[PDB]
RNA sequence: AUUCGGAAUUCUUCUCUGCGGGAUUCCUUUGUAGCACAAGGUGAAAUUUUGGGCAACAGCAGGUCUGUGAUGCUCCUCAAUGUUCUGGGCGACACGCGCACUACAAUGUCAGUGAGAACAAGAACUACUUGAUCAAAAGAGUGGGGAAACCCCGGAAUCACAUAGACCCACUUGGGACCGAGGAUUGCAAUUAUUGGUCGCGCAACGAGGAAUGUCUCGUAGGCGCAGCUCAUCAAACUGUGCCGAUUACGUCCCU
């Protein structure tokens, strides 16, 4: 697809904050794990959110992320 | 009729859309601005036999 | 086929009161008559001993009596019944073959006969109207 | 021993399996046809290619056999050039170094993508209210 | 060094053997033959003056490649599309009375045989004919 | 009889529905009981979706149609709660049931959709760690 | 033990050039075997300047209802055309393919922006250039005694000298004239 | 011996996949060889008809399919330990039948 | 338009002798400097390269195109 | 060495399919001023991957009371607007209009020869082989075989042919409308032709079509045949399937 939506952005920041120390920059480390720690029926929704989530990991290397709180 | 090299594509002109703005260098150092029938992009090459800017 | 012009070469030719070309091959130049059409005019040609790779108008007058007195009756020569368009004549009930000015006279019979009659497919030619079930 | 080996390729509905095999003088044949019989001239050309590209000093003492089914009469022609040239890379995998292999499979591909790669493009499906894929009906108004 | 069918051209077997019945003089054709169309699904007659011949040549080396053919399944190998006035065009396959006499005109050369519980197939004679054509044509 | 079964080799049993609120079956017979009798169609229709939403639903929703009120025809529906509409899914997660009721004049429709709360296709929850 | 290959296993593709410096990047001289190829060359936007010259050719003779997916005949159709054009000019017949198609296209247009002279994208040089030299040969050889690979043939050999007797030269001719009035 | 054939086919895909895997555990268990089992290509049965009642507006069709599923397994046993091979309940909508092979 | 169907005396003598001297023969081109049908001029043309008087350059069922032998 | 059609072993490259894997703007760079875009890479597939299905809230005095044992209110009701039987009509016309089929030819017509699909359906009617055949075709008639096992190695038509075949630019071997005389088949019943096959007529327009106008962006347009449905008999229609396979644009708000 081309823009992401609300269910797969929402879902893919509480990965972020609940699962920090397992994630990395690699997409494929990153689907493995997050299929593991989530529920739900489509392979493909569970793709995109392994995208979003790299895509947040390298923001968050480089500076303050608006919506995420690790705390 | 001497040669033109295409060094930007100023926009699409035209009511329909069918006649390119470009900006030509001629080869045979002065850029003019002409109008294209046709597909056309950069580093293209025209044989030149100006225009309104969009 | 490299063979040169006779001095006899006829560009029109007279058979069974039809003007025949003189420049198509045999069988596509008797076709020109009534009654004999494309199948029927190998068939003659077979019967009378004629190559099929000349062009009529090179035939002399022998050969075309020959022709003329197989189409006349085509029943001496070995050509079956079910190849003659006219069999079991209504009103005669002999087999035959109609052509050249007889097809027309022919069909005038037929269709006078109908209409005296009163039949429906004699009242639907007198109106020049379809006769087969053409909405 | 044996020394054989068996691909394959497909067009759009042909389906050709080859067998290569280590003989003594080499035999290329299609569906029982030898590669010379093949028509038309230009077809036959499709078919060579698979050989001409690389040499046909690649081709030394293989024995070939295609048998090819489905498809049309130009499916079947390009169906028949992939398995043909998947088969010698397939050979050469199994029975010489990487090196030998990795010179004629680059070969194929400067010169056809399609030569060891099937084309995925199929027929479209026919939907109602038209007369084909995408053709609708004809339009009137008054 | 020999050759067998199959590795020649498909017509220039059949042009030598139809050469071969046609000089030995001992093949037997139907009167019909020479008023008859082929098929039902033709406009004129054949205008080959051998045409017998060639069909009979090509009647053997059908049954050669396919064993146990009968006379509808060689119908459908000598079909054609017909022309029906001013109405779309439809495949009608041949008449299956001219491939009833050629299977008959081949039998009595000795060259086929019926099959086993179906079918025509040919017999030994018949497989060293075939063979020895297409060699003497590979050698031009 | 009408299926020619021999004797000794039919038999059949009746076996009771777990909760009547989530059936639209038994529902809209409920709701044709209350309009064959002198019962207001608001009130009949209130009571029906507050029922199956005390029982235990997740999304209702009831339509009465045709000649409620005059000589001309009109629809009435009433909803409460979440109901998807588009989709393969929503054959699973949703009921339904139609009838037609006999008045004085003309004919009435009714129909009740009842969403049965596999899990929904667009859902996703993440495991609390730890 | 490869070689490169000759069209028709006849006719050589070394040395083949264009002599019109706009068009060099727009008509491509890959060797092939023979005009015909599966390919998806109409999945991008500027993938058409890449298939070689003579197979452009044959696509553009399979044109009206009778003509519609007739890629092997309009092959053989070429393979006699390339033929008579090396007994015409005794020279290389895919030398005078591409002097044909630098040739039969106007250098400048006019256009309805305001008509106002406009200059024409290398891109449609060539394409029209196919598109006039097919045109004029399949309209040449309609209810005629002569065949169309006798046709096609003085089209093209007509073209690549710039002779008034074509019939892309003819329309080069008019709208090059017409454009330069409405400058 | 013998050599017999159990046809299995149904409308519902889950359901005749339910009852092979069952027949290939208590087949195990009574130690018969097996020759299985084999997925037989599946029919598809389709109806096409108008949507509309009345024939008005666009001509609008709608696709009804239907699927049959069908699975066949060889054992290598007599009569009566094939009879106690498949004796069991299995779920409406499958049925299976017994051929004695040749 | 106009064309004979059969050679006469002074149209074979100039096949025979002016065709061979052609850098270009086919069965149309002939046909209209002869004035003959394309029919027999194909003939005419199948004669000439049966005694090798000219070349053949384009074989097909439907097409052929000759040249002068030198 | 190469071909063809008894006994054996083994084995899943191709075929079959229930649940899985795979693609995510993933990687690099540009324009850059968070969301994203373009070109390229990886790759069977690179942008909603492709094609469909389902689709909110409101409305139309849109269609249907010829589907229904869904109905309000009406009408007729015993030589009846109920029901059955016989005959006719819905098919009538040198008039007008919408949508199709066949053509106006040589990139062709005719006569041969070659190689070669997919989706389907079948009484449980579909179909093979052999007679007929010491002489047209269509037909008749005998034995057998069935649902990935029979039909079936499914012998489709475009297509190809170095086929040393015919025709040669003309309303002509283009086109096949209209009509005549035999004969067979479906049916209780072919006279308004039920349909098919043989010979004849072809002297019926038609040589590319005014003003206007429809659909279409890749296995797509166009061309070519094949199944199903209606069905005792009849497909120039519709619903699907495969075969050959392009030109142009990848833009704009001029018309709608
Ligand atoms: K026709
Ligand atoms: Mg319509
Ligand atoms: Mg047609
Ligand atoms: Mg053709
Ligand atoms: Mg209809
Ligand atoms: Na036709
Ligand atoms: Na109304
Ligand atoms: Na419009």
């Amino acid at each position: 697809g081309k823009i992401r939506t609300k269910t797969v952005k929402r879902a893919s920041r509480q990965v972020v904050e609940k699962y920090y120390s397992k994630l990395n920059f690699d997409f494929y480390q990153n689907k493995r794990v997050i299929m593991d720690v989530t529920i739900a029926e489509s392979k493909k929704l569970k793709n995109k959110i392994a995208g979003y989530t790299t895509h947040i990991m390298k923001r968050l290397a480089r500076g303050p992320v608006r919506g995420i709180s690790l705390k | 009729a001497q040669v033109g090299l295409i060094i930007k594509v100023l926009g699409r002109t035209g009511s329909r859309g069918n006649v390119t703005q470009v900006r030509v260098r001629l080869m045979a150092n002065r850029t003019i601005v002409r109008n294209v029938k046709g597909p056309c992009k950069e580093n293209d090459m025209l044989s030149l036999m100006e225009a309104r800017r969009l | 086929s490299l063979t040169l012009i006779p001095d006899h070469f006829q560009h029109i030719v007279r058979l069974l009161n039809t003007n025949v070309e003189g420049k198509r091959k045999v069988p596509f130049a008797l076709r020109m008559v009534k009654g004999v059409g494309i199948r029927f005019a190998y068939l003659v040609c077979k019967k009378a001993g004629i190559d099929v790779e000349r062009r009529a108008g090179t035939l002399t007058a022998e050969e075309l009596e020959k022709i003329a007195e197989i189409i006349a009756d085509p029943a001496k020569f070995k050509i079956p019944d079910w190849f003659l368009n006219r069999q079991r004549d209504p009103k005669t009930g002999k087999t035959e073959h109609l052509s050249s000015s007889m097809v027309d006279t022919r069909l005038r019979d037929d269709l006078e006969r109908l209409k005296k009659m009163r039949a429906h497919r004699g009242v639907r030619h007198a109106y020049g109207l379809r006769v087969r079930g053409q909405h | 021993a044996l020394k054989q080996v068996q691909t394959f390729g497909k067009k759009k509905t042909a389906i050709a399996v080859a067998t290569v095999t280590k003989a003594a003088q080499c035999n290329i044949k299609v569906n029982g046809v030898p590669l010379q019989q093949i028509l038309p001239d230009t077809l036959r050309a499709k078919i060579m290619e698979a050989i001409t590209v690389v040499g046909s000093k690649y081709y030394s003492r293989l024995r070939i056999d295609v048998a090819v089914h489905g498809g049309g009469q130009v499916s079947q022609a390009y169906a028949a050039r992939q398995a043909i040239a998947k088969g010698l890379i397939a050979f050469f995998q199994k029975y010489h170094n990487e090196v030998e292999k990795a010179a004629l499979k680059d070969k194929f591909l400067a010169y056809d993508k399609f030569l060891l790669i099937a084309d995925p493009r199929r027929c479209e499906p026919k939907k109602w209210g038209r007369h084909s894929a995408r053709t609708r009906f004809t339009k009137s108004y008054r | 060094k020999g050759a067998t069918l199959k590795d020649v051209s498909a017509w220039r077997w059949i042009k030598t053997a139809a050469r071969h019945f046609k000089q030995e003089g001992k093949i037997f054709v139907p009167n019909c033959t020479e008023i008859m169309k082929s098929s039902h699904g033709r406009e004129r007659a054949p205008q080959n003056p051998d045409w017998y011949y060639i069909r009979c040549a090509a009647v053997l080396r059908a049954i050669y490649l396919r064993p146990g053919v009968g006379y509808g399944g060689l119908s459908k190998r000598f079909g054609n599309k017909k022309n029906y006035g001013s109405r779309p065009e439809h495949t009608v396959t041949s008449s299956t009375g001219p491939l009833h006499w050629a299977c008959k005109s081949l039998t009595k050369l000795g060259l086929v045989e019926p099959g086993a519980q179906s079918g025509q197939r040919l017999t030994r004679k018949g497989h060293k004919f075939a063979d020895s054509l297409a060699f003497q044509v590979q050698i031009r | 009889q009408r299926f020619n079964y021999k004797e000794g080799k039919l038999q059949l049993y009746v076996e009771r529905v777990e909760v009547r609120g989530l059936s639209a079956m038994a529902q809209v017979e409920s709701l044709r009981f209350k309009l064959l009798s002198n019962l207001q169609v608001r009130r009949a229709a209130m009571g029906i979706i507050r029922y199956v939403m005390e029982s235990g639903a997740k999304g209702c929703e009831v339509t009465v149609g045709g000649k409620i009120k005059g000589q001309r025809a009109k629809s009435m529906t009433f909803r409460d709660g979440y109901m998807i509409k588009s989709g393969t899914a929503h054959k699973s997660f949703v009921d339904s049931a139609c009838r037609h009721c006999y008045m004085r004049a003309g004919c009435i429709g009714v129909k009740v959709k009842i969403m049965l709360p596999e899990p929904l296709p667009d859902v996703i929850t993440v495991i609390e760690p730890k | 033990s490869s070689k490169t290959p000759k069209l028709f296993n006849k006719w050589s593709f070394e040395g083949l050039e264009t002599s019109e410096l706009a068009l060099r990047d727009h008509i491509s001289t890959t060797a092939a075997y023979v005009p015909h190829t599966s390919g998806r060359w109409q999945k991008r936007r500027f993938y058409k300047a890449r298939m070689p010259i003579v197979e452009r050719l044959a696509n553009g003779l399979m044109f009206k209802g009778r003509g519609n997916g007739r890629k092997l005949q309009a092959a053989r159709l070429l393979k006699h055309t390339l033929e008579i054009i090396h007994l015409l000019t005794d020279e290389n017949p895919l030398q005078v393919v591409v002097d044909a198609v630098s040739k039969g296209a106007p250098r400048e247009d006019s256009t309805r922006v305001g008509r106002q002279a406009v200059d024409v994208s290398p891109m449609r040089r060539v394409n029209e250039a196919i598109y006039q030299m097919c045109k004029g040969a399949r309209e040449a050889a309609f209810r005629n005694l002569k065949s169309m690979p006798e046709c096609l043939a003085d089209e093209i050999v007509n073209a690549s000298k710039g002779s008034s007797n074509s019939y892309a030269i003819k329309k080069k001719d008019e709208v090059e004239r017409v454009a330069k009035a409405n400058r | 011996g013998q050599t017999v054939r159990l046809t299995i086919t149904s409308r519902n895909a889950k359901a005749v996949e339910s009852v092979t895997s069952q027949l290939l555990t208590r087949a195990r268990d009574e130690k018969v060889t097996i020759h299985g089992p084999v997925r037989l290509p599946t029919r598809t049965l389709k109806i096409t008809t108008r949507k509309t009642p009345c024939g008005n507006g666009t001509n609008t069709w709608d696709t009804f399919e239907l699927k049959i599923y069908k699975r066949i397994i060889d054992l290598h046993a007599p009569t009566e330990q094939v009879k106690k091979i498949t004796s069991f309940t299995m779920e409406s909508g499958v049925d299976v039948s017994i051929t004695i092979l040749d | 338009l106009q064309n004979a169907v059969m050679f006469d005396k002074e149209t074979y003598d100039k096949l025979r002798s002016e065709v061979p001297k052609y850098k270009l023969i086919t069965p149309s081109i002939i046909s209209d400097r002869l004035k003959i049908a394309v029919s027999i001029a194909a003939a005419g043309l199948k004669q000439l390269c049966r005694e090798k008087l000219i070349r053949l350059v384009s074989c097909s069922s439907k097409t052929r195109v000759y040249t002068r032998i030198v």
